[PDB]
């Protein structure tokens, strides 16, 4: 069960994770992502 | 600094499982915070699902 942070995702089975929780993820990720981009935090996440 | 942003968005139960697990892997927490971020996540997602 792959996920990213720009909605990106990539599932060995279709009916394994139906369309809740894939949103409630995706959302997670995404508001994580923008919370760490909107305070900088992202550039050290980035960074080796 | 991000330590402080983990404390503020994720759970305690979360960053001591993390910890613990950065422990067992002998790593230091504060020293490298992107992994600690890193486990929270990838830990966080699993309870979501």
């Amino acid at each position: 069960m792959i996920f990213s942070y720009n909605q990106d995702y990539s599932l060995s089975n279709e009916s394994s994770l139906d369309e809740e929780g894939k949103g409630r993820v995706l959302s997670r990720l995404t508001e994580l992502q923008a919370e760490l981009s909107l305070k900088n935090l992202w550039q050290v996440l980035i960074g080796e | 600094s991000m330590d402080t942003f983990i404390t503020r968005n994720f759970q305690t139960t979360i960053i001591q499982k993390a910890k613990n697990t950065m422990a067992e892997f002998s790593e230091d927490p504060e020293l490298q915070p992107a992994m600690l971020f890193n486990i929270c996540v990838h830990l966080e997602v699993c309870y979501v699902i």
